[PDB]
Formats: C-alpha cells, structure tokens, sequence
C-alpha cells in the first residue's frame, strides 16, 4: 500500500497515452472487426497451450490494435502483426517466454522465423519501444483488493469478463482499461454475491455506477449473448477449475443502474 | 543516427555486447552506447530494459536519450557517467568516504528507487558496480537489464534475482512473492559498504549467505517475522544466532544512521522502510551535495 496510489495514478496518466484510435477499423481497408475477434481467439488459444499469464493476452492485444491504429495491413499479414506481438508480450510479461520457435510453429508454417522476427522489429519501431502498457487485467487486481471479503468466484468471473472485451474492437476501443476492468469488477460482483461497485472504489477511482453505465450496458450484452458469440475460446477456458468454472455461472437479467 | 557519434573507447561490457563512451560530433555531449546485437530476435533483457528506461525520468536514474534501431544492431544512447560506484570506493582507501557524501548519496539513491517504485518498476540488481557517479556529486541507478514491471499485488517472479551478497532473505528463503521490499534490502547493503568499504555479506552460497545474514541481525523466527518458519527454503535445522547489538554491524554510524539502517535491513519485506518514507529519516536532516574529485 506504500505505492499503490501512486502506481494507480500512473497507470491512469498511461493507459491515456497507450490507447489505440477507436476508429481505426474504419480507416482499414481489408481488415474487419470480425477479422480482429478471430485473431484475437486464436490469441487466446495460444495462451492456453502455452500456458501463458492473462497479463500477456492482454499487453498482446494492446499493441495489435496500437499498430492497426496506424498500420494498414492485408488480411493475410494480420496473423503475423498477432503472432509478433504475442512474442514481445511473453519477452516483457513471462518468466519463461515460449521460443521463436514454438511462435513459427503455431502459426501452422503461414510464416517464416525471418518473418516473424522482422514483423517484432517493425513491431518495435512502430510503438516506439513502449511496451509497458496498463491492461484491464492491471486495474482489476487493485480493484479486488477492495473486496469485503475476497471472493474467488468474484475474481475470476471479472477476469473472464473483461477478456470477452478484448474479441469486440466494436464496442470495446471506446473505453478505456481502468472503465471495463470497474465495469468487469461490477458486474461480476453484482452477478456472484449481489453487491455493487463499492464506496471505496468511488474514493480510489472517481468512477460511480453512472459514469461506467455505458461499458456496463455494453458488457452485460455481451455477458447475455456469450454463449452464441462465433468466437467461444474464452468460454473454454474459464471453464477450467483454474478459473473456478465461472463462464458456466448464469449472467443476471436486468441490472438495475 | 551512428553518423553523428564519434568512438572514444570500450568502457564496459554487459551480456548482449559492450558500452562505448562516444561523443555527438555535433552538440559535443558525452554519451555511452550500449550496443545490443542481433536467432531469438531482440532479447528479453533489451525489451524490458528500453521500455522501462523510457518510462524512467529523474535525475537519479540513468538517462536514456536515444534508441538506434538498425537490422543487425540495438543502440541504446545514455547520459555519460565517468565512475561507478565500486571503482570509486576502491580509489577511496585509507580516506575514507566523507559521511556527507555517504549520506548525499544514500539520499539520492533512495529518490531515484522511490521514483522507479512509483512507476511500478523492481530494478532487481542494485549493487555498486550497477551505480554510476558525475563530477558534479551525482548518484544514478543504472543497468535495468535485470528490471521488470510489476503489478498491484504482485504475482510470483523470476526467482533467480539479485546478485547474491545484495539478496534479500525473502528471495534466498524462497518465499511466492516478492516486491519493492528487495531493492531496499540490497540498498541497506550498500549503505553499509559505503561506510565500512566492504560487502557486508559476502557470502559464496545461498545458505553461506543466509547464515551470515543470521549472524548479523539474528536468526528470523516467528516472533520477529511472522510466516518465516513455512518459508520453502527454511529449515529447522537453522543455527539460531542472537541478534548483534547494531551499534556493533556498522560501527562508525551515528544514532540515526543505525536506525536507519535497521530499518532499511529489517526481515519483514511488509515492516521494511520504503525508499520514500526513507527520505523523511532524521538521518538525512543535515543532507547536503558535496562534490568528490575523481581520478578520472
Ligand atoms: N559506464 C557508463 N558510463 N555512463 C553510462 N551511462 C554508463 N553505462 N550505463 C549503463 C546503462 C545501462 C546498462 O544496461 C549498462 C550500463
């Protein structure tokens, strides 16, 4: 606690300066939102296979759509902007980063190792070497911190929760990761034990119920419609006595807000 | 871009290539250039460095100015500093370090880790070899190869990490977690080799290294940090050793020194001072900048 306020104050002044364009899409021109949810899924999967922290995922997606906010890119090279990130993710975030190797390996030979490691380099450049960006992930873990008491359930339906959000570029881009992880926290909050975003949150955040409306309107969609999305990756993996089974447990109705 | 840099010479030398001192032919500053070459692409150890480092501005850190990014090379462009901090001790025999630059020191060593705390950032590797000293009284953390991001709370780390005669207990011990707590550690070590120009454990192995830590502060039992007995790495079968009279473990230091000290060097990692409550110590009071000469 001797630096968690200021930690969370600097996460707050980055994650500004981190976040894609919201737009980007649009100015895309062979790339689609449906497009990034399939990347994103294999992501996902990829992880689990390699067993991979959440952390990863997330800085992952991150600097893929940093780089589609000013990288035009062919559907066919898509993959490989997703894999070389995936890499730089694991260098920065992993103990143990899975080799070149193994990154070559999963893409099914789509791609080179000269390819992969030249797409890490422009990668690099691109983002101006400015890796160390604050995911939802980062938020949510503070956030639990200010449960009464700690629920495992609680915590592990807010993880899931929040990775759904990074399949749909639409809504999601528009909000940044302290809003979907208050959001996230919520609704997975509400969902287990029927409790709202806490007072001492408000203090430690500034967010209320009213200003995270929106994402959790968006949210709770998406929570209702999980089991039909085309994407289902997440869905797995949460079923996993890892995470406490928690994309089996029931999204509420209605909300109240 | 290289054009613009003439060579000096060699001054270092790390894992993935070596530190030139150069000038910019152009402006006239000093710089030195970490040159990183590249079959696993750009290493771990370059990626957190940079991205860390950028993030990193203060006057106690050292400063990268630039990244040259060619096909085969990685040019890191830092802020020139003439010594480091164990060259500079070895060259300060039988005189001593004055306790005004002791303290000068500790202090600006002290804001530069309450800075990278703040950022969320472990350096992971603070040692004297690893700080670097002006000609205008400066102290700066340098080397972040070992430096990673952290989170609130932390997860399990690497646990291969620090140098072993600057590792904290809770790393030698095994414990899951470790945060900020250990950066202090290594730099309550190197307060006290500042004043008594020896490591103050030297240990040859990790247990060599945990029993002198015991012989010094005593040996941990759940009395003086709660949990310690279901460590991983604690054994029963521990010498236990009775805590020195601390006046004893640095003698030259003064009241609020030790006090300082003791707390800096406390077995808790959650009871051990942090680099900004530290700044507010009564042993900085008197605080001011001398400015050593240096035999170059
Ligand atoms: N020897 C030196 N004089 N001035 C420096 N910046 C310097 N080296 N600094 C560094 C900085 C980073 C690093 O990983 C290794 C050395």
């Amino acid at each position: 606690p001797d630096y968690h306020e200021d930690i969370h104050t600097y996460l707050r002044e980055m994650e500004v300066k981190c976040k894609p364009k919201v737009g980007y899409m649009k100015k895309q021109p062979d790339i689609t939102n449906s497009m990034r949810a399939i990347l994103v899924d294999w992501l996902v999967e990829v992880g689990e296979e390699y067993k991979l922290q959440n952390e990863t995922l997330h800085l992952a997606v991150n600097y893929i759509d940093r780089f589609l906010s000013s990288m035009s890119v062919l559907r066919g090279k898509l993959q490989l902007v997703g894999t070389a990130a995936m890499l730089l993710a694991s260098k920065f975030e992993e103990i143990y980063p899975p080799e070149v190797a193994e990154f070559v390996y999963i893409t099914d030979d789509t791609y080179t190792k000269k390819q992969v490691l030249r797409m890490e380099h422009l990668v690099l450049k691109v983002l101006a070497f400015d890796l160390a960006a604050p995911t939802i992930n980062q938020f949510l873990t503070q956030y639990f911190l200010h449960q009464q008491p700690a629920n495992c359930k609680v915590e592990s339906l807010a993880m899931f929760l929040g990775e759904l959000s990074l399949i749909d570029a639409d809504p999601y881009l528009k909000y940044l990761p302290s809003v979907i992880a208050a959001a996230a926290f919520h609704l997975a909050l509400y969902t287990v034990t029927g409790q709202s975003w806490p007072e001492s949150l408000v203090q430690k955040t500034g967010y209320t119920l009213e200003t995270l409306k929106p994402c959790l309107l968006d949210l709770h969609q998406t929570y209702l419609r999980a089991p039909q999305h085309a994407q289902q990756s997440i869905r797995e993996k949460y079923k996993n006595s890892k995470y406490h089974g928690v994309s089996l447990l029931n999204p509420p109705e209605t909300l109240n807000v | 871009s290289m054009e613009n840099f003439q060579k000096v010479e060699k001054i270092g030398e790390g894992t993935y290539g070596v530190v030139y001192k150069a000038r910019n032919k152009l402006t006239g500053e000093v710089v030195a250039l970490k040159k990183i070459r590249l079959t696993e692409g750009v290493p771990s150890t370059a990626i957190r460095e940079i991205s860390l480092l950028k993030e990193l501005n203060h006057p106690n850190i050292v400063k990268l100015l630039d990244v040259i990014h060619t096909e085969n090379k990685l040019y890191l462009v830092f802020e020139f500093l003439h010594q480091d901090l164990k060259k500079f001790m070895d060259a300060s025999a039988l005189t001593g370090i004055p306790l005004p630059l002791i303290k000068s020191y500790l202090f600006q060593l002290l804001q530069g880790l309450a800075f990278c705390h703040s950022h969320r950032v472990l350096h992971r590797d603070l040692k004297p070899q690893n700080l670097l000293i002006n000609t205008e009284g400066a102290i700066k953390l340098a080397d972040f190869g070992l430096a990673r991001a952290f989170g609130v709370p932390v997860r399990t780390y690497t646990h291969e990490v620090v140098t072993l005669w600057y590792r904290a207990p809770e790393i030698l011990l095994g414990c899951k977690y470790y945060s900020t707590a250990v950066d202090i550690w290594s730099l309550g070590c190197i307060f006290a080799e500042m004043v008594t120009r020896r490591a103050l454990f030297p240990g040859d192995s990790e247990i060599d290294q945990l029993f002198r830590i015991f012989r010094t502060l005593g040996t941990p039992d759940e009395v003086v940090w709660p949990g310690v007995t279901s460590m991983p790495d604690y054994k029963p079968s521990f010498p236990k050793w009775a805590r020195q009279d601390f006046s004893k473990v640095v003698p030259p230091l003064d009241e609020d020194g030790r006090s300082l000290l003791s707390q800096m060097l406390h077995y808790d990692p959650n009871k051990r001072i942090s680099a900004k409550a530290a700044l507010a110590h009564p042993f900085f009071q008197d605080v001011t900048k001398p400015v050593p000469h240096l035999r170059l």
